[PDB]
């Protein structure tokens, strides 16, 4: 637990990345349900969610010229969510904006490094390779489905003048009750309708994860349900196959009920290899960073890796000694951490570089290696 | 790929209008009322209403105003649609010919656009010099009234106050002036706004932005000679001309809010108001400018959804939760304390909560009972063919299921009543109801911090039993604190011989959103009597129950769960399935089960017997809120979705595809214009080109029927369908695709696999010549086989028969 | 899974000197190449046995890694340049032929052998 005086804004900076890249303002979205030839780049293998800070490290000549032209064009690529990673199949993705990139030179090869952000879910039409072994995707745009208020068709006329509205669980009954009346003309009460209402999942949703984090949700959580339920699910730490199918749902309201249920159901994180060695729970996370308590963080040599940090964590072997080059957290050291039953790589040990910070020590773990787990 | 037939069997009763004027003689007081997609004009004469004209729309009537321009010489009548079809209509008739001219129409949607949370707003300018329509927040839609705006356009004018509540035209105005209560984060406030038409813009209203009540809602504009506007909230009515602010605050008006008022004299003397508990009170104005405002409570009518004042102290009071009423007003209070004498009353059934159908009287007659209205206004109301004979059971409570028994000669019925907290240390009920004047009744045993409050109201559930005969109510049990019953079952189960009621319920909690705990109660009712068979404790709402060949299925939340009845009497867990989504909505057809959640999420599983469990068989999620559903045959499954429309899924059961096997392909789509909440199989004509017969009940009290009908009969139907289109002339000129297509605000695509059986029955009742028309140039033989007008007179004959 | 030991660093019986070349590759050289973001895997001699590599000793018949040549700097094993830019050399050499054409590794240690000979061009004149 402990308090905290780290300031979190460095984290999704990715200073680790070098000087300040160049950044672009301008921002492109394309139609919904339009389709788009959109190039995909070899070594991704991450399910992208939108709103989602992505930071990559290209070398290869290829990858360098398919980011050039990019940065030429429209900056975006397309990030493939893979079933089947190893046959390279995939059926749903979401399309990343480049919003900094940064080419070093006085280096030993052309190396670029990119700071992009998941824009818009899509479905893989087709997927193309091309002769120079760089591939190409037809790709249609998913679009948002936001469904109108329960209430809308059910609503009375005459109570129209009262939709509108100026001890919270008082506040909020009075919501249920004022918002849902019109439910005594269905076949279903009231309570039944807030458990498909955008603003009271909000708010549950708010208090989950404000047992995460200390910033208010007055400015850094979003009002929009689609944008606080990206939010939510880019800091969920959750297995590959629950993420395909929380991007496969298009409604906001789905998707924050689907969220909801993890946070209630999955309270345990075990390893993924052992699936019986238990790493660490849910009342430990905290979020060291704006994005959340997870978030997305790429390493000297290529990989990204989507690390979660927890106060404490359990079951956990540390090789090497501490290290602070290309640390992802200003001011700390990091440690490999590995599962004491089955060796796998879970994460690794921070440790404060200065005896004034806090906290003095967390752990980080990486979303890959981790399983969620019910009692 | 499906071939359906829908029709209306009962037209809506429910009234969302009414308004009054000159519109079919400058001589003549005319009542105009609507009821969703019908329009009925009446004649006021001394003895009541006198009935000239009843027609029905392509639309469901948002707005409906009277208005007389220069030069008209009696009124004209503008109607909007929910698709925002819009239109001003004039009254014709040449000696016993009338029809419904249209003067002008039109579609007001804008390609872009969010649908205010107040809905459509409608007024017009006193001076008729331009209608105004409040459909997207942030803007102001104008339309001028010129002679030479026959097509309707409109131009939008950009609104700062973009959570607008009510707006009206203000009157003695050289501009057209509008005044609106809005809310920004400082409060709510009245502001005015003049409307210049050779700038399209907004200019300074008459007087400044005031701060009024938090819950003000309501805006009255005053003609003339006092002017100004009245602004009504929950507390307060206040009144505001310019240097003119008077505020009042009634003490009587703050048990509950205003929704509803209506002018009295045409100078803005006295003015009626009503409540959301049906009070009914007098709003009188004193006297060159205001001097006070006063407030009397005139009395208690039906919980008014609109009121209107005839002539003679007679007044119209049209309801949507209970029947509509003509009530007579007296200057000397009765015995009571009430200037309200009630005149007559006209049926309304709406809302349909649930329904089943009984063969009562005579055998392969069927009937059909009903749970509408809501609070006091709830009643059962018993449905048999004679043009439809319908008998009332006020209930005086709100009911929410019912099932019939066979055995004990009675119903049962789930119901609700409304009760305050005690000044000591308990609840008080409003009103008796039935659940409190039964000749017997009980409460069940058993298996919350932060008690009560001060006067909040609680919901108290009961289980009536009614005799079929007499409907007295037998018996009233009484659910735990906290309780919700949510499903009712009458069946027998196991080889139990005795006929069961099973309730379904929820523990519902202030501090749960999602209810953990509720029961399974098996009741068995003999001899004048109800007690408690068996209580099964489960781990969540049950939402539904079925009977399913001898066992319970019961839908636990997220789970099903089939119960076997042992031989100790006793309810014992056979299989479980655990699904992704919530089990709203149950179905069985023998060995096959519906599941179906809020949000349009389909699954179709199938027991097992040798095995013992249960195995999906397929699924569908398109997010879209639903209400009902129901299995029309072993591969066909009709449901009711949001903006009031139908859909029916279907399967394949060989297939080719394991993939495409288990996908639920959407084979029709219907745009209905009601919003159903009951599917029930069952007919009301004595026991064909149709298959199967599925009722449904709506929220506007409109009953329909829906059959299964042949690929040659469906296109024969599809092509009548279009020829009647070509042929017959719609009021307001709306097209029968538009109102017929599956219409969203996301998506609107044409209806297919489904025939509307109001258009193909309307047939009848064109002339010979149109008959002719229609079967002018018309596959079961194999081959082309010609038609007559004839045999399409013995085909709709044939297919009107079937309700 | 034979993993040899490591090379000599240290020998008591070898004379050492600081020649201007030596306390150049040690100073500039090695000093830039260790802290490059790609020197990781060049600092320690190739673990054989935790990388699963059984054939690469069978390969490699000359294992040289920059821990190696860093301890060999710091103890004074070297007599002149021509021996450390020989295990430098040794160290790429062995990479490009244990592993295959546009590997990640074989990018990495291009990168290095591109730097560590503009490096190498300003090798100073011995004093
Ligand atoms: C299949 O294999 C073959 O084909 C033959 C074979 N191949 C390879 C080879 C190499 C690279 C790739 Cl790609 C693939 C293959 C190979 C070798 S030898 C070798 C090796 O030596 N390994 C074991 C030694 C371990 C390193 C010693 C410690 C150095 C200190 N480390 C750093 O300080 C750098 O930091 C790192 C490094 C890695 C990961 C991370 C960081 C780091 O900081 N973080 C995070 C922390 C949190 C934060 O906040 N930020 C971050 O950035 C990371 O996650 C190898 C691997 N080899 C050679 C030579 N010839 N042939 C082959
Ligand atoms: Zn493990």
């Amino acid at each position: 637990p402990n308090i905290i005086n780290f300031d979190t804004s460095l984290p999704t900076s990715h200073t680790y990345l070098g000087a300040d890249m160049e950044e672009f303002h301008g921002r492109t979205l394309h139609d919904d349900d339009s389709c788009q030839v959109i190039p995909v780049l070899p070594q991704v293998m991450m399910i992208l969610i939108p709103g989602q800070t992505l930071p990559l490290q290209l070398f290869h000549p290829q990858e360098v010229s398919m980011v050039r032209n990019l940065i030429q064009k429209d900056r975006t690529f397309a990030v493939l969510a893979y079933s089947n990673v190893q046959e390279r199949e995939a059926q749903f993705g979401t399309t990343a904006e480049i919003y900094a990139y940064r080419e070093e030179q006085d280096f030993g090869i052309e190396i670029v490094k990119v700071k992009a952000i998941g824009r818009q879910r899509f479905k893989v039409l087709e997927l193309r390779t091309q002769s120079d072994g760089i591939q190409q995707a037809k790709v249609q745009i998913l679009p948002e489905c936001v469904l109108p208020s329960t209430m809308s068709a059910v609503q009375l006329e005459s109570l129209n003048k009262c939709q509108i509205f100026p001890c919270s669980y008082k506040w909020w009954q009075k919501y249920q009750k004022r918002k849902f009346h019109c439910a005594n003309l269905t076949s279903w009460p009231r309570w039944l309708y807030s458990l498909y209402d955008a603003e009271t999942l909000m708010d549950r949703i708010k208090k989950q994860l404000r047992e995460w984090d200390e910033n208010l949700k007055d400015d850094s959580l979003p009002s929009n349900p689609i944008d606080f339920s990206y939010r939510v699910a880019a800091c969920l730490p959750i297995d590959d196959v629950l993420r395909i199918q929380l991007l496969k749902i298009g409604s906001a309201i789905q998707r924050l009920r689907c969220e909801l249920d993890i946070m209630n159901k999955c309270t345990s994180l075990c390893c993924k290899q052992c699936q019986e060695t238990e790493i660490t729970t849910k009342n430990e996370i905290f979020s060291l960073s704006l994005c959340g308590p997870m978030a997305a963080y790429v390493n000297p040599h290529g990989y990204v890796h989507e690390t979660l940090t927890v106060y404490k964590a359990c079951n956990l072997n540390l090789i090497g000694r501490p290290s602070t080059e290309h640390s992802w957290f200003p001011g700390y050291a990091w440690t490999v951490a590995q599962c004491k039953i089955c060796a796998s790589h879970i994460g690794w040990k921070f440790t404060a570089t200065k005896k004034d910070m806090s906290p003095q020590k967390f752990w980080g773990l990486t979303r890959s290696a981790l399983l969620p787990t019910i009692p | 790929m499906s071939y359906n037939y829908v029709v209306t069997a009962q037209k809506p009763t429910a009234v969302n209008g009414c308004v009054t004027g000159h519109f079919t003689s400058a001589e003549d007081l005319n009542l105009l009322i609507a009821k969703n997609t019908r329009l009925e004009i009446y004649v006021v004469t001394a003895e009541g209403l006198r009935p000239v004209k009843e027609v029905g729309m392509y639309g469901k009537i948002a707005v409906m105003e009277l208005f007389r321009p220069k030069g008209e010489s009696k009124d004209l009548l503008f109607i909007l649609t929910a698709k925002y079809n819009a239109c001003i209509l004039e009254y014709k008739q040449s000696g016993e010919s009338i029809d419904i001219i249209t003067r002008a129409h039109g579609n007001v949607q804008d390609r872009i656009g969010r649908p205010s949370e107040t809905g459509i707003i409608g007024i017009i300018d006193p001076e008729c010099r331009m209608i105004g329509l409040r459909l997207y927040d942030g803007l102001f839609k104008v339309i001028p009234l010129d002679r030479d705006n026959k097509e309707l356009k409109a131009f939008n004018i950009r609104l700062e106050e973009l959570h607008v509540i009510d707006v009206k035209f203000l009157y003695g105005c050289q501009a057209p002036t509008i005044c609106f209560v809005y809310q920004d984060p400082q409060g709510r406030h009245v502001k005015t706004y003049e409307v210049s038409l050779r700038e399209k813009e907004f200019n300074k209203g008459p007087w400044k932005q005031e701060n009024v009540e938090a819950e003000a809602s309501m805006v009255i504009a005053v003609p003339e000679p006092f002017g100004g506007a009245i602004i009504i909230g929950q507390e307060s009515i206040t009144y505001h001309n310019g240097d003119k602010y008077l505020a009042i605050a009634p003490p009587i008006i703050k048990q509950s809010t205003i929704v509803c008022h209506n002018r009295v004299d045409p100078n803005g003397s006295r003015y009626l108001l009503g409540d959301m508990e049906g009070r009914l009170f007098m709003l009188l104005l004193e006297k060159v400018t205001l001097k006070d405002l006063r407030v009397e409570l005139l009395g208690e009518t039906s919980i008014a959804e609109c009121l209107t004042y005839l002539d003679n102290g007679v007044v119209f009071v049209g309801s949507r939760l209970g029947d509509s009423q003509l009530v007579k007003l007296n200057v000397d209070s009765n015995e009571q304390g009430s200037y309200v004498v009630a005149m007559e009353t006209f049926t309304n059934l709406g809302p349909i909560v649930d329904m089943c159908v009984v063969d009562l009287e005579r055998q392969g007659q069927g009937q059909l009972v009903t749970c509408s209205g809501a609070f006091k206004e709830g009643s059962l109301r018993i449905i048999r063919n004679g043009k439809l004979h319908i008998r009332t059971v006020p209930l005086y409570e709100s009911p929410r299921k019912i099932c019939y028994q066979e055995v004990s000669q009675c119903f049962g019925v789930l119901s609700s009543r409304i009760e305050v907290q005690d000044t000591s240390g308990g609840t008080t009920a409003l009103r008796p109801s039935a659940s409190t004047q039964a000749l017997s009744s009980s409460v069940s045993s058993s298996k919350a911090p932060h008690e009560t409050s001060f006067g909040e109201e609680v919901e108290v559930h009961n289980l009536l039993i009614i005799d079929q005969h007499t409907f007295e109510v037998l018996h009233a049990h009484q659910f735990l604190q906290n309780e919700y019953a949510l499903s009712l079952v009458s069946c027998k189960l196991g080889k139990d011989p005795n006929t069961y009621f099973i309730v379904g319920t929820a523990m519902v909690y202030p501090e749960e959103a999602e209810p953990k705990q509720g029961r399974i109660v098996v009741f068995q009712y003999s001899d004048g009597k109800l007690q408690t068979v068996a209580e099964k404790e489960v781990k969540g709402a049950v939402y539904s129950m079925v009977e399913f060949n001898g066992k319970l299925l019961a839908s636990i939340n997220s789970t099903v769960r089939l119960y076997e009845w042992t031989t100790e009497k006793e309810l014992r867990t056979e299989c479980n399935h655990y699904n992704n989504i919530m089990a709203l909505y149950l179905k069985t057809k023998g060995d096959f089960i519906l599941v179906g959640d809020l949000m349009r999420s389909v699954l179709l599983l199938a027991y097992k017997p040798m095995e013992g469990n249960f195995e999906e068989i397929a699924r569908d999620f398109n997010p879209n809120w639903m209400s009902a559903v129901e299995i029309l045959d072993d591969d066909n499954f009709l449901g009711a979705e949001n903006a009031f429309n139908l859909f029916v899924c279907q399967k394949d059961s060989a297939a080719t595809t394991d993939e495409e096997r288990q996908h639920l392909q959407e084979v029709g789509l219907f745009h209905l214009g009601e919003f159903v909440n009951v599917f029930c199989h069952g007919s009301l004509v004595m026991q064909t080109p149709t298959q199967g017969s599925v009722l449904f009940g709506t929220v506007n009290g409109m009953i329909g029927l829906v059959t299964s009908l042949s690929e040659s009969w469906y296109n024969l139907l599809l092509d009548m369908q279009n020829r009647l289109n070509k042929v017959i002339k719609s009021v307001g000129k709306i097209e029968h695709s538009f109102w017929r297509s599956f219409h969203t605000e996301r998506k609107t695509e044409p209806a297919t696999g489904f025939i509307d059986g109001d258009l193909i029955e309307s047939f009848l009742d064109i002339s010979r010549p149109k008959m002719q028309e229609v079967v002018a140039n018309l596959d079961g033989s194999g081959m082309k086989r010609e038609a007559t007008a004839d045999d399409l007179i013995k085909v709709v004959e044939e297919l009107t028969r079937i309700h | 899974s034979m993993n040899p030991p490591p090379p000599e660093t240290s020998n008591p019986n070898k004379p050492k000197r600081q020649t201007n070349q030596l306390q150049y590759l040690l100073r500039v050289v090695l000093k830039t190449l260790w802290k490059h973001q790609f020197a990781w895997p060049f600092q320690q001699p190739v673990d054989a046995v935790k990388l699963n590599l059984p054939d690469y000793y069978k390969i490699i018949k000359t294992p040289m890694d920059m821990g190696t040549i860093k301890k060999r700097l710091e103890n004074n094993y070297y007599w002149n340049a021509q021996e450390c830019i020989q295990d430098f050399n040794t160290m790429f050499t062995n990479c490009y032929i244990y592993n295959k054409p546009g590997d990640d590794i074989v990018l990495m240690a291009e990168a290095l052998e591109k730097l560590f000979l503009q490096k190498i061009n300003e090798l100073p004149t011995e004093e």
